[PDB]
């Protein structure tokens, strides 16, 4: 249930880790 | 892993997954990453991708959907996540602004699933999640 919310915000910070300026 | 962290995981995968079709293109990622907040380029999204690409099918399935959570499962980064759900700033995140954030994802929540969602990550029991409960369910 809550992994939902969960994994919504590990592909949020993947993304954040794959960031170009 | 337990049947219910699978289950998660699938409804997980299907908030990306807007068409169904069991993949989710760099247009799906963009979407979602907009819907919170975000705006990545066309060349960030494709590394994403390209990061877990395994089947270098230039899409993302279940199985590299899950190696993605496997992956970040290894700080500042963590506050503009929580940012994204307490959108007065009060420093607790509400039920509603919760639901708000769900429903930006194309969520449609009973108010009971919210409740227990609210419910799973609420450690001291003031039924909000504060920062530093936030941070206990980004570390799972
Ligand atoms: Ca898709
Ligand atoms: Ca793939
Ligand atoms: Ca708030
Ligand atoms: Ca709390």
């Amino acid at each position: 249930t809550v992994g939902k919310v969960y994994a919504a915000l590990m592909i949020f910070d993947f993304y954040k880790q794959n960031k170009t300026s | 892993l337990t049947e219910e962290q699978i289950a998660e995981f699938k409804e997980a995968f299907s908030l990306f997954d807007k068409d169904g079709d069991g993949t989710i293109t760099t247009k799906e990622l963009g979407t979602v990453m907009r819907s919170l907040g975000q705006n990545p380029t066309e060349a960030e999204l494709q590394d994403m991708i390209n990061e877990v690409d395994a089947d270098g099918n230039g899409t993302i399935d279940f199985p590299e959907f899950l190696t993605m959570m496997a992956r970040k499962m290894k700080e500042e980064e963590i506050r503009e996540a929580f940012r994204v759900f307490d959108k007065d700033g009060n420093g607790y995140i509400s039920a509603a602004e919760l639901r708000h954030v769900m429903t930006n994802l194309g969520e449609k929540l009973t108010d009971e699933e919210v409740d227990e969602m609210i419910r799973e990550a609420d450690i001291d029991g003031d039924g909000q999640v504060n920062y530093e409960e936030f941070v206990q369910m980004m570390t799972a």
